């Protein structure tokens, strides 16, 4: 089960 | 005993192509259970183990939406990283992300991690506390500042310590027949010379799961490593693993040496010895 | 950009018996970057419809892959893995040793 | 902020409808929502870096959303139907605002898709006096404006005194009344009040105007009825003080 | 599915107000309350992760994830809290919000000294066309839509002076002059007393 909804950009 | 759920993300820039190649895979322990490839036709997160096929459509839409969203973020990362290091637009570069949680034999939370690499080198990583960051260089410091300002550690800690473990446990139950199995290594020894004074003894472990294993050569019962070669553990392709360990012995002396095999899948260690 | 050449293992899935269906594996690992070319070879000639696992990587970020195919080993047929990669001036051929 | 266009649209069914949104520059998430009156919002779609990420709320058939670049999204309905009438909102955001569930909203597009333009009428607008009685013991300035007979219900009412829009002393109804069988096909009515000191109404040099912006037909729309084309227009009524 | 009570709430200024929402999917982890003035976009008030209570000025939001029940309390309510309130929620796999249908809140302003008074009012252009203004009545009184004949009547709205601080309710009714006018206008409803004659 992935983390989300998303990750911040570098 | 202890268990893991880990996600691996790789994203490769292709100047002259429309988009980076994005690949994502998920593991529980040594067993792969999902994948996504940005170039594959499905444009879908795909099952790779029999037990997750049980999940309903909501699970699969969610997982595919999240991985697609991940690929977009990595796409912008590749462009901003390129600027940070002042690199040419002509070369292929790579971003890699790994995250997951460990759980003890009581299935409760041990450990969380979330690491990020650019061109095969540590870039930024969540420390053990899951509250702060380790940054490899100054490009990464700018990112750390941004991520600290955005409270990003907080989001990930909630996932690592809660949701990740909750799903890992759910997977362990639903895949118990294969995830909680253990396959004893099948073992044998092999014998080869050179001319006169030397020979090689090679001790094999085949078809074992999980992949952790210890192969030890003793002379006269003495744990001795001098001139001992362990090949990296290797997948068989059917879900099991293989490994061998060799010693080069003065010939005549072969009976003195003993191979020791340890594997949670077997109740006590094995001893093999060359017999001709 | 730092680079690591691949380690290569060629081997069968089950102990080889002549005339019996098996799977030939080429496991490449330790490499960076991830663009790699791997062929399985029979008597010098490349085998068609080889499959491979999904790209992953290790604690040190280096990549690994397994390539594999059904084959039926024989006394005389030589089998090999051929690997090309930016760090190699020439494709590296590692022949399958049954005893290994 | 987020800029949405058009603010109002009134059209016949069958037409293509295109709704537009410019997010706040720098934002890389864009959301399109729809709200039907006396109900809640519902997400149609959102985008991240111009790529649609979730479109589960998008209708199966006549709806289409795009984001050709970071500064612009469209939502298209072809062909439009009356049930598509709604307010359509656009919002934009960033990851760090989204972690606190913050989102920036456009002012919305109010869309009326009508079965027939023959039903469209602009308002008639009357102002009424202070009452004889009310003025002396209360000693404040009373007046009311009525906007009658309009359809659909896309109207912005405003009071002007001298050359200036005025808010103090103002209260117009939140919702328009219908002259109806409560049958959607009705025309509407709206009131507003304005008060200032009695000294104002009675005596001076007092420019006093109830103004109503109606949104109706554009120039694209064909019209052949004997009566004036009910185009988008401002209609007004006014009054001067001390006037039987 | 988010279930929310629609039904207009009308409370007096100063009152505590309670709004709430029920849901069905246990994967919702983020819960939000929005306020929306008539003809405008929604404004975030409060947001909760988990279960729990958050206070902020006059507002408290709470989340009971085992009852699947969430609430917002507004203390010491003000005229400017009048609006539709919407709850919204989501989980962790999408930024898609699921909204409840909304609850309409009217907070009736406190009126210092009523002077209920009903005035007849004639058309500026011409005459004969007329309309009745009932105004300066207290915010205990309630006003009734006519289902009787075709007489037209607007609910009360509140007029706000500023600088010089004065408020007053007002309402309006009319009908073409089939001579049943100002007295019969409130065979619908009326609380207190004054008039023209």
């Amino acid at each position: 089960y992935l983390g989300g909804p998303d990750f911040p950009t570098i | 005993g202890s268990h893991s759920m880990r996600y691996f993300f790789t994203s490769v820039s292709r100047p002259g192509r429309g988009e980076p190649r994005f690949i994502a895979v998920g593991y529980v322990d040594d067993t792969q259970f999902v994948r996504f490839d940005s170039d594959a036709a499905s444009q879908r997160m795909e099952p790779r183990a029999p037990w997750i096929e049980q999940e309903g459509p909501e699970y699969w839409d969610g997982e595919t939406r999240k991985v697609k969203a991940h690929s977009q973020t990595h796409r912008v990362d590749l462009g901003t990283l390129r600027g940070y290091y002042n690199q040419s637009e002509a070369g292929s570069h790579t971003v890699q992300r790994m995250y997951g949680c460990d759980v003890g034999s009581d299935w409760r939370f041990l450990r969380g991690y979330h690491q990020y690499a650019y061109d095969g080198k540590d870039y930024i990583a969540l420390k053990e506390d899951l509250r702060s960051w380790t940054a490899a260089d100054m490009a990464a410091q700018t990112t750390k500042h941004k991520w600290e300002a955005a409270h990003v550690a907080e989001q990930l800690r909630a996932y690592l310590e809660g949701t990740c473990v909750e799903w890992l446990r759910r997977y362990l139950e639903n895949g118990k027949e294969t995830l909680q199995r253990t396959d004893a290594p099948k073992t044998h020894m092999t014998h080869h010379a050179v001319s006169d004074h030397e020979a090689t003894l090679r001790c094999w472990a085949l078809s074992f799961y999980p992949a952790e294993i210890t192969l030890t050569w003793q002379r006269d019962g003495e744990d001795q490593t001098q001139d001992t070669e362990l090949v990296e553990t290797r997948p068989a392709g059917d879900g099991t693993f293989q490994k061998w360990a060799a010693v080069v012995v003065p010939s005549g002396q072969e009976q003195r040496y003993t191979c020791h095999v340890q594997h949670e899948g077997l109740p006590k260690p094995l001893t093999l010895r060359w017999e001709p | 950009m730092i680079q690591r050449t691949p380690k290569i293992q060629v081997y069968s899935r089950h102990p080889a018996e002549n005339g019996k269906s098996n799977f030939l594996n080429c496991y490449v690992s330790g490499f960076h970057p991830s663009d790699i070319e791997v062929d399985l070879l029979k008597n010098g000639e490349r085998i068609e419809k080889v499959e491979h696992s999904d790209l992953s990587f290790s604690k040190d970020w280096s990549f690994y892959l397994l390539y594999y195919t059904e084959f039926t080993p024989t006394e005389k047929d030589e089998y090999a893995c051929r690997v090309n990669h930016v760090t190699l001036s020439q494709p590296k051929i590692v022949k399958w040793d049954r005893d290994m | 902020g987020v800029i949405q266009s058009p603010r109002h649209e009134v059209t016949e069914m069958g037409q293509q409808v295109t709704l537009r949104c410019k997010p706040i520059s720098g934002h890389d998430y864009l959301f399109w929502y729809r709200q039907t009156m006396m109900r809640g919002l519902e997400l149609l779609i959102y985008f991240n870096n111009n790529v649609p990420i979730d479109d589960s709320g998008m209708p199966e058939d006549r709806f289409s959303a795009k984001m050709p670049n970071a500064s612009f999204s469209t939502l298209k309905i072809q062909p439009s139907e009356p049930r598509d009438s709604a307010v359509y909102f656009c919002a934009s955001s960033l990851w760090e605002k989204l972690a606190k569930n913050i989102q920036y909203f456009g002012a919305g597009t109010r869309l009326s898709v009508l079965e027939d333009l023959k039903n469209v009428f602009p308002p008639e607008v009357a102002v009424f006096e202070p009452s004889e009685a009310e003025i002396s013991h209360t000693q404040k300035a009373t007046l009311v404006c009525l906007a009658t007979g309009f359809y659909p219900d896309h109207v912005e009412l405003s009071w002007w005194v001298n050359g200036k829009e005025v808010h103090s002393g103002v209260c117009t109804d939140p919702q328009p009344l219908k002259e109806q069988p409560a049958l959607n096909d009705s025309r509407y009515a709206l009131s507003s009040r304005l008060r200032v000191s009695a000294t104002f109404w009675q005596d001076p040099r007092n420019h006093f105007r109830c103004q109503v912006q109606f949104y109706g037909l554009s120039e694209n729309d064909e019209w052949t009825q004997d009566r004036a084309k009910p185009v988008t227009q401002i209609v007004s009524a006014e009054a001067w003080g001390r006037a039987d | 599915e988010v279930e929310q009570d629609p039904g207009p709430l009308s409370v007096p200024e100063g009152a505590i107000v309670s709004l709430n929402c029920t849901y069905s999917n246990s994967a919702f982890q983020y819960f939000m309350w929005y306020r929306q003035y008539s003809r405008k976009g929604p404004e975030l008030l409060m947001y909760t992760y988990s279960s729990g209570n958050k206070e902020d000025g006059r507002f408290t939001a709470q989340v009971d994830k085992s009852s699947k029940y969430i609430s917002l309390f507004i203390r010491d309510s003000q005229p400017s809290d009048s609006a539709t309130y919407l709850c919204a929620m989501r989980g962790d796999s999408s930024y898609k919000l699921i909204f409840g249908s909304g609850t309409r809140l009217l907070v009736r302003p406190d009126i210092q000294n009523p002077d209920p008074a009903v005035y007849q009012l004639r058309d500026s252009k011409s005459s004969d066309k007329s309309v009745c203004l009932f105004t300066d009545f207290d915010s205990q009184t309630n006003v009734s839509q006519s289902k009787d004949s075709d007489v037209y009547i607007t609910d009360k709205c509140v007029l706000d002076m500023r600088s010089m601080d004065f408020k007053s309710n007002s309402a309006v009714a009319w009908s073409n002059k089939s001579d049943f006018a100002c007295a019969n206008a409130f065979n619908n409803s009326i609380i207190p007393e004054d008039t023209f004659f």
